[PDB]
């Protein structure tokens, strides 16, 4: 189909390592973005079939979405905050490189990104 | 691109 398998959400052979920063990323950053009225297009992989988007995965080579990030945090996939932040940034980048500037999805990503950056600025030590 | 259309954000 037009859709790939979703990204992996478990990190093979990685020891469990909980940190205040990772707790914050899940319970503050992800949770705040997840509840936002504009989160819904980003809560699961882009479904190019159900959305009739034959060009999406032609253009987006590194898919990412907040459902994947959420599961990665829940599964302790990330070794540190920067790895999780990188996935959020990839999700926003994909939106901005595929969709035409000004489209509703872009304004929604912009709103979520502003909230993201505000929360990341208060990452615990 | 094809685009995703309106998302009813007013
Ligand atoms: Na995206």
């Amino acid at each position: 189909s037009m859709n790939p398998p979703p990204p992996e959400t478990s990190n093979p052979n990685k020891p469990k390592r909980q940190t205040n920063q990772l707790q914050y990323l899940l319970r503050v950053v992800l949770k705040t973005l997840w509840k936002h009225q504009f989160a819904w297009p980003f809560q699961q992989p882009v479904d190019a079939v159900k959305l009739n988007l034959p060009d999406y995965y032609k253009i987006i080579k590194t898919p990412m979405d907040m459902g994947t990030i959420k599961k990665r945090l829940e599964n302790n996939y990330y070794w540190n905050a920067q790895e999780c932040i990188q996935d959020f940034n990839t999700m926003f980048t994909n939106c901005y490189i595929y969709n035409k500037p000004g489209d509703d999805i872009v304004l929604m990503a912009e709103a979520l990104e502003k909230l993201f950056l505000q929360k990341i600025n208060e990452l615990p030590t | 691109v094809i685009g995703k259309g309106g998302k009813n954000i007013k």
